[PDB]
């Protein structure tokens, strides 16, 4: 599925994430629109044999266990199928605990690269929230 | 499976410092985010902090900075420590990983002079 | 620091009927807010997460609901094994905080 920015902060903002731990609804929305461009089946295999999977992309050797993963660690205690659902649940769930790292959201590299120090609400701004 | 279990002194003295370990049997302690959580005498429950798989920390200010949290990865454990303790640190402790999911049993630490 | 207020600080119940409990924030917190249920000499037992996703090992009359600041905890239809405390918890802000608790006892 993939996501209208509109639609995707309202489904967000219902999902708790303006403002837990510090990060404001616009540091999500964009984070999304860079990591995965809305599409919440996207998947990218890395070269150390991870996977990134999700709105969220949340990888595979840290976060959630696909099963294929060498040195993984399933921090999330969640199958990686479960972050590749329309239903944002399971990706929120498991960002949120990432987030909640001494690192918050410098986790997301496309996040650090196009929205950390950017105009973040820019994104939620001319949405029906 | 997984299971936690709190050891430690029962009964301290003022201003000493509290120490509790907190050993993780079923999977590694690198492999999730761990707490600590205390229960007054009035039913007051008080999240006290934790550390992520990154070794980062989470304290809660009301302890002024009296508390640590550190973890050893060869005996799979992670303990807590609290400084300068008074009769008001006196409650029941417990260790359980960030998600809740997993508790220890609890275990009562009374601070007396006596 | 958020606040969280629980009301009525006790409940009396007779098992087959059904209660709600209260946990109101002292600011929004969105969804993040846990329930726990605690009996004597026993740590606390997750219920609900993230203000209304259901726990598996938990029984189906346990629901909650709310967003915001208001919250709610349901239990369809009383069980003697649902005596005890229960605890709501907020994870949005650090540090991370408890309400009062709620005593729910047998009529």
């Amino acid at each position: 599925k993939v996501f209208g920015r509109c639609e995707l902060a309202a489904a967000m903002k219902r999902h708790g994430l303006d403002n837990y731990r510090g990060y404001s609804l616009g540091n999500w929305v964009c984070a999304a629109k860079f990591e995965s461009n809305f599409n919440t089946q996207a998947t990218n295999r890395n070269t150390d044999g991870s996977t990134d999977y999700g709105i969220l992309q949340i990888n595979s050797r840290w976060w959630c266990n696909d099963g294929r993963t060498p040195g993984s660690r399933n921090l999330c205690n969640i199958p990686c199928s479960a972050l590749l659902s329309s239903d944002i649940t399971a990706s929120v769930n498991c960002a949120k605990k990432i987030v909640s790292d001494g690192n918050g959201m410098n986790a997301w590299v496309a996040w650090r690269n196009r929205c950390k120090g950017t105009d973040v609400q820019a994104w939620i701004r001319g949405c029906r929230l | 499976d997984v299971q936690l279990q709190e050891s430690g002194p029962s009964l301290v003295k003022p201003s000493q410092t509290l120490s509790l370990t907190c050993s993780v049997t079923g999977d590694s302690i690198t492999s999730d985010y761990w707490s600590w959580i205390r229960k007054f005498p009035g039913n007051r429950l008080e999240y006290m902090g934790y550390v992520s798989y990154s070794g980062s920390t989470a304290y809660n200010p009301s302890l002024k900075s009296r508390i640590s949290i550190t973890r050893d990865t060869s005996k799979n454990q992670y303990y807590l420590d609290l400084n300068s303790v008074t009769t008001e640190d006196t409650a029941t402790y417990y260790c359980a990983n960030w998600d809740g999911d997993y508790w220890g049993q609890g275990t009562l630490v009374t601070v007396s002079a006596a | 620091d958020i606040v969280l207020t629980q009301s009525p600080a006790t409940l009396s119940v007779t098992p087959g009927n059904s209660v709600s409990l209260s946990c109101r924030a002292s600011q929004s917190i969105g969804n993040n807010l846990h329930w726990y249920q605690q009996k004597s000499h026993e740590s606390p037992r997750l219920l609900i997460k993230y203000a209304s996703q259901s726990i598996s090992g938990i029984p189906s009359r346990f629901s909650g609901s709310g967003s915001g600041t208001d919250f709610t905890l349901s239990i369809n239809s009383v069980e003697t094994e649902d005596f005890g405390m229960y605890f709501c918890q907020q994870s949005n802000s650090w540090p991370y905080t408890f309400g009062g608790g709620t005593k729910l006892e047998i009529k």
